[PDB]
């Protein structure tokens, strides 16, 4: 699976930072590309996951639903708006692959990954 | 895939005196040195029956078929290939397909949608190939399916000696079709008519198809 | 801030079999299963080990994994200088209903 | 991996001996209880088209699998006609299906414009509007996705967990048939007066080896009395020959 | 008709509860009793009905389980299991003698009842 | 959460006639006949009008119930010291194929 | 009667079939797979009532 992302981008508190995550030889109505963030020079800090079908989106307790995803079974891509902005929000963004059996939970392979700095 | 050839020749039909050929076995039973009165059908001795040749030939006439029918064709090159008993080939009619081009003898029945006229004659001009296996576009609801080992068959097509004979009588009783075969490769002669003498029609196979059948097209290549 | 606690930073000769050790709780790793991620410096991290004793990516025989309780150890044998990398051990609670991954542990490989 | 509920998939079963020794034989197999036919049965009678509909539903969503039941699934993702024949097994695959994560394959529909007829097949899964302005474009306001995704986690309690169900429907009898059960095995016994029922040639006698030969189309052999005297055994094509005792 | 129901019963939430209520002076396998749930001051709810032969049983419709029968006709006994047990299941169970008809279905008479707190 | 409406609480003198009314759905009050049930509080319950027009074991005659469309009405003439007791509605319903019951009415004695 | 009778029963598995005017009456548990079994009713082997 290859988990193209989109480019490093900066951004200002509250301006909010959108993430393309694309899928390649896979079709994408019946996988999920769960996403995490991890601090630069520090630990990977679980964000959630978006099913493309019907939109159901489990997100992180921290985040209480300020973030959203979108995901579309005909775009193949899974689009995260973060909302909210601040210091420790600057991290790199790695998508993964969710394993097999329906390919919905846990992280398999994770994607190059964008840094955002706040 | 099919083309729209058109450009058909053809020619008046023939008759033949049928004198002897079409006597099969009448049923399951062995019994030895006994003669038996049966009443069943059969292909009556010296008998009318329509000959066809084809060369610059396109001929694959519709014929109407009635309860049981006798084919016996010489040939060499085993141009002919099969049939279809379908009564509408509009993929709305559960249609037959009876091909058996190299080693697979492909029996279905279900909603057929074929060509204008299925041919698997034309492929790559002069040299032989098979083609058209696309002689319907779709098939839906499809019941019955079977595949079975092939008949003694000819490579490609070869023109001259026509030493094979193959002659089968077709019927379908109590929504059973049986098929009664035989294969003699022994014609030591010019075609012309029909030989003489006896040849004993052992069944071939029995298939609860079921469907009624009231015309029907031969496949050749 | 990790709900798994690992070292800072690891370092070993190479060839020499190097412990990485991950605390977390009860219903984080004593209840379902630990899982250690290895990710290259600058690269997308990888599954190192899952579901405590086997590897997802076929990876080689010497990263083996174990957990005990709440505690989970990822022992590498025959290190090599290409093995200095980032190790994250990441586990499933019901608590907050999710995967959590813990602080990250600096392997470093010396001379 | 099995189909799922709002897409059941129908599977032909024809020109075949079924043996339900397999199927009477695994362990996790609980639900199984026969309407039409007897469960105990089904390895000794002829059928002629028989229909298979394999799919994993909730504990809680058993009940409603019954034919003429109503409810939830029963009525919106897949019914059963009330003069069903035949029955359906239903058994867990909670290790297997559900992962250790919990897998959300399953989707059911929620919203419906009314309500299914039994057998019926329905693949569109179009946004339901909740109000009388009709809505289109996305979801949101007035209108709602019809479909939920099953949650099965290990730490589900029980009634909770995937469990497959196979759906057998056939009918009795009303065609020429093409699944039969598989019939009674006997060894051959030889010059002993015998009750043989040689392929329902039901007789009595005494049979040797018979020097006498069959063509391999032919099965029985007749006299000038007109009754048989030597039949082909299934398992030995050898021939035999049938005389009284 | 006397029917006689266990003792009060104290249980932690999560955990099995195990009640009985005996036939005296008539024939069990001739009289069936459909457990009843009732909380205090509160209105009455079926739980199942069952027969002491074969021992078929019905149970709540908004239960699937939950609730386990079971009968001994040689001891004339009916046993209840609650499993799952939850704060809101502090109640009474009243058992049920079924009217007439020999005995198998509506209500005529109730057990002393079975308090539970859970 | 019963599916039968009754009211929670309810009041009356010695000798006057009041009427407690229940209410439920067409499938198992429009289709089958309602029950009655009364209970002295800290005693098991018992049958006070069955069928809407007869009582188990001869009942005072005083008690009376009647059932129209939906809905049901329990009416007593003669209200007396220990008639303080939990009154509840029972009907078999197809939808739920089981007894649905009331929430259950206090008919209390005033001074 | 509106709660549903049940107190008529008819036999559902048997050894074999019965002669006419049969009047022997069992509770006993129908053996129908091949490994046997004792007791109550369990897998493959189910009440036949
Ligand atoms: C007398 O008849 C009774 C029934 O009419 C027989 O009892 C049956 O015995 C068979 C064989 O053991 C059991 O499978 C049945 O379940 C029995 N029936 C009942 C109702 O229990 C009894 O065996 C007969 N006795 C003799 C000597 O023939
Ligand atoms: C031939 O043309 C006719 C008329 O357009 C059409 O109905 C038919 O399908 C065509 N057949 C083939 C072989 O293309
Ligand atoms: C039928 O056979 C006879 C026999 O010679 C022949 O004269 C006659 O022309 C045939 N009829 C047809 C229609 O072929
Ligand atoms: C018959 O089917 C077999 C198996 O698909 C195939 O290998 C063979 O080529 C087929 N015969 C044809 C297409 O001539
Ligand atoms: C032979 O048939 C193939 C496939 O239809 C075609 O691509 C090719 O051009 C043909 N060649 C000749 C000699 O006509």
């Amino acid at each position: 699976v290859q988990l193209v992302q989109s480019g490093a981008e900066v951004k200002k508190p509250g301006s909010s930072v959108k993430v393309s995550c694309k899928a390649s030889g896979d079709t994408f109505s019946s996988y999920t590309f769960s996403w995490v963030r991890q601090a630069p020079g520090q630990g990977l800090e679980w964000m959630g996951r978006s099913i493309p079908i019907v939109g159901k989106a489990i997100y992180a307790q921290e985040f209480q639903g300020r973030v959203t995803i979108s995901a579309d079974r005909s775009t193949t891509t899974v689009y995260m708006e973060l909302s909210s902005l601040r210091s420790d929000d600057t991290a790199v963004y790695y998508c993964a692959r969710d394993q097999s059996g329906f390919d919905f939970f846990y992280y398999d392979h994770w994607g190059q990954g964008t840094l955002v700095a706040v | 895939q099919c083309v729209n050839l058109t450009t058909r020749t053809q020619l008046p039909p023939a008759y033949t005196n049928s004198f002897t050929r079409g006597v099969y076995y009448p049923d399951k039973v062995f019994r030895s040195s006994v003669l038996h009165s049966t009443q069943d059908l059969f292909l009556p001795f010296f008998s009318n029956v329509t000959w066809f040749h084809v060369i610059k030939r396109f001929d694959n006439p519709v014929l109407p078929f009635n309860d049981g029918v006798y084919f016996a064709s010489i040939e060499k090159s085993n141009i002919i290939r099969g049939w279809i008993f379908g009564t509408t080939l509009d993929s709305k009619t559960q249609s037959l397909l009876i091909v058996n081009n190299a080693t697979n003898v492909v029996i279905k029945v279900c909603e057929f949608q074929f060509c204008n006229d299925p041919f698997l004659d034309h492929k790559n001009n002069k040299s032989w190939m098979e083609s058209e296996f696309r002689v319907y576009s779709s098939a839906n609801n499809c019941t019955f399916e079977y595949v079975s080992q092939p008949f003694l068959m000819d490579l490609e097509g070869k023109q001259g000696n026509f030493k094979n004979l193959r002659e089968f009588v077709f019927k379908n009783i109590d929504g059973y079709f049986k098929i009664y075969s035989k294969h003699t490769p022994i014609l030591v002669r010019e075609p012309e008519d029909l030989p003489q003498g006896f040849s004993a029609l052992e069944p071939l196979v029995d298939l609860p198809i079921g469907i009624n059948i009231t015309r029907f097209q031969t496949l050749l290549a | 801030q990790s709900v798994l606690t690992q070292p800072p930073s690891a370092s070993g000769t190479p060839g020499q079999r190097v412990t990485i050790s991950c605390s977390g709780s009860g219903s984080n790793i004593g209840s379902n299963t630990i899982n250690w991620y290895q990710q290259l410096p600058g690269t997308a991290p990888k599954v190192l080990i899952y579901r405590n004793n086997e590897r997802p990516s076929g990876v080689p025989d010497r990263f083996s994994g174990s957990k005990s309780g709440t505690s989970a150890s990822l022992t590498i044998s025959g290190l090599q200088s290409e093995d200095e990398a980032y190790y994250h051990c990441a586990a499933w609670d019901d608590s907050l209903n999710g995967p959590v991954f813990g602080g990250g542990t600096k392997l470093t490989v010396l001379g | 991996r099995f189909a799922s509920v709002y897409a059941w998939n129908r599977k032909r079963i024809s020109n075949c001996v079924a043996d339900y020794s397999v199927l009477y034989n695994l362990a996790p197999f609980f639900t199984f209880k026969c309407y039409g036919v007897s469960p105990t049965k089904l390895n000794d009678l002829c059928f002629t088209n028989v229909y298979a509909d394999s799919f994993v539903i909730r504990g809680d969503e058993v009940r409603q699998i019954a034919p003429g039941q109503t409810g939830n699934i029963a009525d919106y993702n897949y019914k059963l006609p009330d003069d069903f024949t035949g029955c359906v097994i239903a058994w867990n695959s909670n290790k297997l299906d559900s992962k250790v994560s919990g897998n959300y394959n399953y989707l059911y529909r929620l919203f419906r414009k009314s309500n299914l007829k039994p057998f019926e097949r329905d693949i569109s899964t179009e946004i339901y509007q909740a109000g009388n302005k009709p809505c289109n474009g996305v979801a949101g306001f007035n209108c709602y996705f019809p479909l939920r995704s099953y949650s099965f986690r290990p730490t589900y309690g029980v009634g909770h967990q995937p469990y497959r169900v196979v759906v057998l429907s056939f009918e009795l009898l009303h065609a020429p048939a093409t699944v039969c059960g598989p019939k009674k095995s006997t060894n051959l016994v030889k010059n002993k007066c015998v009750n043989f029922n040689f392929n329902g040639l039901k007789g009595t006698g005494v049979l040797t080896e018979s020097n006498k030969k069959f063509l391999p189309f032919q099965q029985f052999g007749r006299d000038i009395a007109d009754t048989t005297d030597a039949v082909r055994d299934p398992q030995t094509l050898e021939i035999l020959d049938i005389t009284p005792c």
